[PDB]
């Protein structure tokens, strides 16, 4: 027997929907090797919305329906996400560990005895929009930290990682307190100390601070130090461009150093107001 | 009977470090773990605190109900010791 | 300049090369510029967009969001007259009804949808009046088809419905709003099937700017106006952020020109306070992050 899900509310055999929904809570139906389209939840929320019906009832559903109606039409959005579907499906039970595995191997490089090819991997995303970037970014972090904890140490390899602007999307949280026991490490950029993690800032070992002006920037570091002294504060707030203060496990004392310049430069673009005529 | 070990004084619940008796203090650096420590500090004693700041490695300030007057002690060394894991990143990128 | 109160035309009088407007002949160099020599604009109903005229309609009863979706979804494949409500027959005869409200020949509802979203059907081209939207939103949600043989007549969703219908007609029968839209109409339409592409771009042209290598005639774009609206100014003076924000990403990288912009008193309109929605916010959001991106 076929039956079909219909968009506009439709009320159509209400009299054998009830066997229909009744297998499908006890899961008498057969598999699909496709992968759905991501509206299909929503369509199954509208069926699930729910003798007589009461309009009351159904009206408790209305805002998470109306939010992804709203949001996935998006051109900003939908030029991140793919929502193509109908991949292709294993059999069994075990469809997301595939899934997830993929893409962890082939983001985050490989797991230990496959070699690779490639030591480098660089990702310009510039084009992303910051409104819906720190939860794309949180889950990824979540979902390699996830992958990473059955990797255990025998299966795992060195890995070091550098986040520019890191204050935007470090914002679950397991990622730097699991990377001592994976071997992993990481790197902290960033512009406003005062909006990073409070507990983040704390593990961090060494510490390297430019020239940093507004108070509240500062209050907030000198409270976070666990190696360093307070014979260097005062020169943070008249630092030269160039210069650096160090503290930490690699110097016997704190050090005044004037960074050596790398060549080539980084990729810095500049807006020419007379060229362009 | 219990012994304390840990790196933060001030994430200590506050009535159980008054609780003992005696006291230790490595190099600290941080100055409002010193200030927690002070708080249950006992008094006279402050020409020794001032090495509680810059205490070298391995070295030990002893002062509380068990000692006969507070001292400056070097630890030694036994053995065997801990695991000291500290694994290394240029073995494994040779 | 983005003006909100009429007050710097005082001091901006004597400036060559200047395109003035407040809310065809183009004059040049060797004749004065002085006051008494402005222009109109006129903003219509339909420029507002989908996801503004979705915000004003403030769907938060019950099961109204599919029906204004799909009344906003089926306008350009729907057959209707000015009083004449009948289904058009796909093999050629009429039966004419009257203005009465009667169930005739609705069954066909399915088979209009399944047509349409075959993309087979006739399409319209006439600009639709005002009131088509109203008609189409009372015409949903009224009627309930049996399954076989039959039909039911309900009046909880017609009572239920009739909020919607006040709330909704009650405030387009308005005289403050009526006196900056333009009905004149006439325009022109292009052919090759991407006329959508033209929907958007004859805005993007005129109101906007070309692209460079290309030449347009105004260079600078004084907005001013007097007359100012308690609760509806600062919407329709936010309504043009997103369609910017929009346009600005979709030119991209290829196409870009710079525009400095000088709008003034952004409290009183850039977050207002009698609104719980907070689209408009993640709508400059983007618009300062493109302003980043390129000259802007």
């Amino acid at each position: 027997e076929t039956f079909l899900l219909y968009d506009d509310c439709r009320d159509t055999n209400q009299s054998k929907l009830a066997e229909w929904l009744d297998l499908l809570r006890r899961r008498r139906l057969k598999r699909t090797n496709v992968w759905p389209p991501f509206k299909s939840l929503a369509t199954l929320v509208a069926e699930f919305g729910c003798s007589k019906r009461d309009a009351f009832g159904f009206s408790n559903v209305l805002p998470l329906v109306k939010i992804i109606q709203q949001l996935a039409e998006d051109i900003r959005f939908k030029s991140i996400v793919n929502l193509n579907g109908g991949g292709e499906l294993a059999d069994g039970g075990t469809h997301w560990d595939k899934a997830m595995s993929d893409e962890v191997d082939y983001f985050f490089g490989k797991e230990k005895g496959q070699e690779n090819d490639w030591n480098v991997h660089i990702v310009n995303m510039k084009n992303l929009a910051q409104d819906h970037a720190p939860m794309l970014l949180s889950a990824l972090l979540e979902m390699f930290a996830e992958i990473l904890f059955r990797r255990g140490q025998e299966r795992s390899y060195p890995t070091v990682l550098l986040l520019e602007e890191a204050h935007h999307y470090l914002r679950y949280e397991r990622l730097a307190k699991e990377g001592r026991k994976f071997k992993c490490s990481l790197i902290v950029s960033t512009q406003r100390p005062s909006e990073l993690s409070p507990t983040v800032l704390a593990m961090c070992s060494n510490w390297f601070s430019l020239r940093l002006t507004n108070e509240r920037d500062l209050q907030a570091l000198r409270y976070a130090m666990e190696s360093g002294n307070e014979q260097i504060l005062k020169q943070i707030s008249g630092l030269p461009r160039g210069d650096a203060v160090a503290f930490g496990s690699a110097f016997n004392l704190p050090v005044r150093i004037s960074i050596n310049q790398a060549r080539p430069g980084p990729k810095s673009s500049d807006a020419v107001f007379s060229e362009e005529w | 009977s219990l012994i304390v070990s840990t790196q933060r004084p001030s994430e200590l619940s506050p009535t159980v470090l008054a609780m003992c008796s005696n006291w230790f203090s490595l190099r600290l650096t941080n100055e409002r773990d010193l200030q927690a420590l002070r708080y249950a500090m006992e008094s006279g004693n402050e020409q020794i605190l001032k090495q509680i700041s810059g205490l070298p490695r391995g070295d030990a300030v002893a002062f509380g109900s068990a000692f006969n007057l507070p001292v400056r002690i070097s630890i030694n060394q036994a053995r065997p010791g801990p695991k000291s894991s500290d694994a290394v990143f240029s073995e494994e990128w040779a | 300049i983005f003006d909100i109160n009429g007050e710097y035309a005082q001091a901006f009088t004597g400036i060559p090369n200047v395109k003035h407007t407040i809310l065809e002949k183009k004059q040049q160099k060797g004749e004065l510029y002085s006051e008494e020599y402005y222009c109109y604009k006129k903003i219509p109903y339909q420029a507002l967009g989908f996801a503004g005229l979705i915000k004003l309609l403030r769907p938060s009863d019950k099961t109204q969001l599919p029906a204004l979706r799909n009344a906003l979804s089926a306008i350009n494949r729907t057959h209707f007259k000015s009083r004449n409500i009948y289904l058009e027959k796909d093999d050629g005869e009429t039966f004419l009804l009257y203005d009465d409200c009667r169930d005739t020949n609705q069954s066909k509802l399915a088979e209009w949808l399944d047509l349409l979203r075959r993309r087979r059907l006739k399409r319209t081209n006439v600009w639709p009046p005002f009131k088509s939207l109203a008609t189409l939103v009372a015409e949903f949600g009224c009627v309930a088809a049996d399954r076989s043989n039959g039909s039911k007549r309900d009046a909880f969703g017609f009572s239920n419905v009739l909020p919607l219908v006040k709330i909704i007609q009650q405030l387009a029968e308005d005289i403050r709003f009526k006196s900056i839209v333009n009905l004149n109409g006439g325009g022109e339409l292009a052919d090759g099937g991407t006329h959508w592409d033209k929907a958007m771009s004859d805005e993007v042209d005129y109101f906007f700017g070309k692209e460079k290598g290309q030449e347009n005639d105004w260079n600078v774009h004084i907005v001013n106006m007097k007359n100012l609206a308690q609760d509806h100014a600062p919407m329709l003076l936010s309504a043009l952020l997103e369609m910017f924000a929009e346009i600005l990403f979709r030119r991209g990288q290829e196409r870009s020109y710079p525009t400095v912009l000088l709008l003034e008193e952004a409290h009183h309109y850039l977050r207002d306070p009698y609104a719980e929605i907070d689209s408009q916010i993640k709508a400059y959001e983007r618009l300062a992050k493109e302003g980043r991106k390129f000259k802007c």
